[PDB]
């Protein structure tokens, strides 16, 4: 049930946390003049990171349509797009910077690459903020209710600052 | 502008912090 999104979760999480480490390594590079291969390197790696995340919000989303298909619990069902709206979240993120720092120091390869994931994750992204305002007008629970209201502002919350 | 450092690792926190809330509720 929810025990398998939340390991696929995991893994998008300690993804999402060797990018910011790559991030991190991507920006001290920079700061001391690294050579330019040194930073398509660094680049590579965020990339692949961000087509595992593309591939694991695509198996995260099969599993959240088992759910929907079989669980009779709405309040299960809304936990299921509710982690699977964290997912489409993180990949978002991550996608979405990666196309914008690519775009920035002037790799248009690898920024063209990140660009078509973050656009299917913008997909996504539009397709699971659908599901969780209907969410919030076909569950009664306050908590469930907050929770989509939630999960809809962190999935806005990259496009401020984009 | 690019966010710090330290902010991504708190939004990293807040999703992580959201999806704890969720398998403990």
């Amino acid at each position: 049930m929810l025990d398998e999104l939340f390991s696929l979760l995991n893994k998008m999480f300690e993804l999402s946390d060797k990018y910011r480490e790559l991030r991190k390594e991507l920006r001290k590079a920079i700061e001391s003049g690294a050579p330019e291969e040194e930073l398509r390197e660094l680049l590579e790696k965020m990339l692949e990171i961000a087509k595992k995340l593309l591939e694991l919000t695509k198996e995260l989303k099969k599993l959240v349509e088992d759910v929907l298909k079989n669980n009779p619990d709405p309040v299960e069902r809304a936990k299921a797009v509710l982690l699977y709206a964290v997912g489409v979240h993180i990949l978002y993120s991550e996608s979405s910077e990666l196309e914008v720092i690519a775009e920035r120091l002037g790799f248009k390869d690898i920024a063209e690459k990140a660009k078509e994931i973050a656009d299917k994750a913008r997909e996504l992204k539009e397709e699971v903020k659908r599901k969780l305002r209907e969410i919030r007008e076909e569950v009664p629970d306050p908590e469930i209710r907050k929770a989509a209201e939630e999960a809809i502002e962190m999935l806005e919350s990259n496009d401020k600052r984009l | 502008g690019f966010t710090s450092d330290y902010s991504k690792y708190l939004d990293s926190r807040r999703a992580q912090d959201f999806v704890q809330w969720l398998m403990n509720t």
